């Protein structure tokens, strides 16, 4: 690896830089190479490797939403114009499952199996069901089994967060507001996407009484986003 | 139009 | 070049869809392969190549002056903190003036010198101008050949825009306005500067009666930025 | 604080 001539600490200063510089595929490229010294991360460290994978993968999202909707318009009354667009779509596509082989390599190469806290365990679980969610989004050939993997991972983080951390965790949270995601836009289950985030607002805002001013506001943040998918699919 | 998932902190 | 093998209309067709999906990286690959197919280029296919590369250009300056930033911090009461701002600037540095000399290298090998009409020939000899400017701005060792080589190619282009196009002609005012940014923030001279900007309204400004609603609408959004720039020197 | 120069269109 490009990374492996480069200390550990040196990677992960060069990654805040590079999140300041608003560099992302930097900023995930640093992050791939403190990951790949073996040592497991930190709280903030894994939040750092989330934010510069998260951008990374966004900017490939909304370029491909682009390509596909023009390639769509095309197979419509529409000139045809050979095959730019099919081809163009297909590049952008292939970067973007690259990204994500990369990002599940590492989680099973060895992030997962070396987590044993919670915090971390749900936090590498909820990440491997996006990536597998993402790779759903663009998938029309092993669709079922791609939507699955989510499934499996997800549901796996969603029983150790229920199990080992409170309603108001900001990670069992996110976790569940990704996976009423995953119902609603991946699984065709609006119903239970619509059923999870009422349990998980509901829960939460009865344990808000327990928390510092900080953490209530930490909370509240993620809640508003169910209340909003919430307000969206009903 | 989409449904909103987890941000960056 | 990766580019070879595609045709030139469909890498112009595929800068175009990349514009649209925001992956201007890919933009000014797609039209740095359209230039090496040798023709000469369109109004709007210069354009395009103008567009693309200003963007990827635009997104290393705004990096490299964050990074910049904070090195200049760190040497100042400042904690010592090792190599790692100072090696992640020059690397951003680097990848910034290899755009500016693949650009430069476009315009040498052969756009300008098959460019005879003032409009191609003004636009190539102001993206040379540009492209030294944006040199300059992290040259610290030739910094005075590379200013100069600026200062060269946009008073080329100006002779030829006050001798062949009217003074209300979007191309002439945005090297009018490039130029007055050279003068302002590389060379140390806003003397020069205002006045150059200040000329370059008032001649327009005269010119403005011969022109339809389309035109007066293109050459007026440019007038307000040396307006701008006069605010805010004076 | 920096001078503006020409945009895209
Ligand atoms: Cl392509
Ligand atoms: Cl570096
Ligand atoms: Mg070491
Ligand atoms: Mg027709
Ligand atoms: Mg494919
Ligand atoms: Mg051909
Ligand atoms: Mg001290
Ligand atoms: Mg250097």
């Amino acid at each position: 690896g490009a990374m492996g001539s480069m200390e550990r600490a040196s990677l992960i200063q060069k990654a805040k830089l590079a999140e300041q510089a608003e560099r992302y595929e930097d900023m995930a490229a640093f992050m791939k190479g403190a990951v790949e010294k073996g040592e497991e991360l930190s709280c903030e460290e894994r939040n750092l490797l989330s934010v510069a994978y998260k951008n990374v993968v966004g900017g490939q999202r909304a370029a491909w939403r682009v390509l596909s909707s023009i390639e769509q318009k095309s197979n419509e009354g529409s000139e045809e114009k050979g095959p730019e667009v099919r081809e163009y779509r297909e590049k952008v596509e292939t970067e973007l499952q690259g990204v994500c082989d990369t990002v599940l390599g590492l989680l099973d190469s060895h992030l997962i199996k070396e987590a044993g806290d919670a915090e971390s365990r749900v936090f590498y679980l909820k990440m491997k069901g996006d990536y597998y969610r993402y790779l759903a989004e663009v998938a029309t050939g092993d669709k079922k089994r791609i939507i699955d993997s989510a499934r499996s991972a997800y549901q796996e983080a969603m029983d150790i967060s229920k199990k080992e951390m409170p309603p108001t965790n900001p990670i069992r949270l996110g976790l569940a507001l990704n996976f009423s995601v995953f119902h609603y836009e991946i699984a065709n289950s609006p119903e239970e996407a619509i059923s999870l985030a009422k349990t998980t607002f509901d829960e939460a805002m009865a344990d808000l009484h327990t928390l510092s001013e900080d953490s209530y506001k930490d909370s509240t943040l993620i809640m508003q986003l169910l209340r909003d998918n919430l307000t969206l699919w009903t | 139009i989409r449904s909103t998932s987890t941000p960056n902190v």
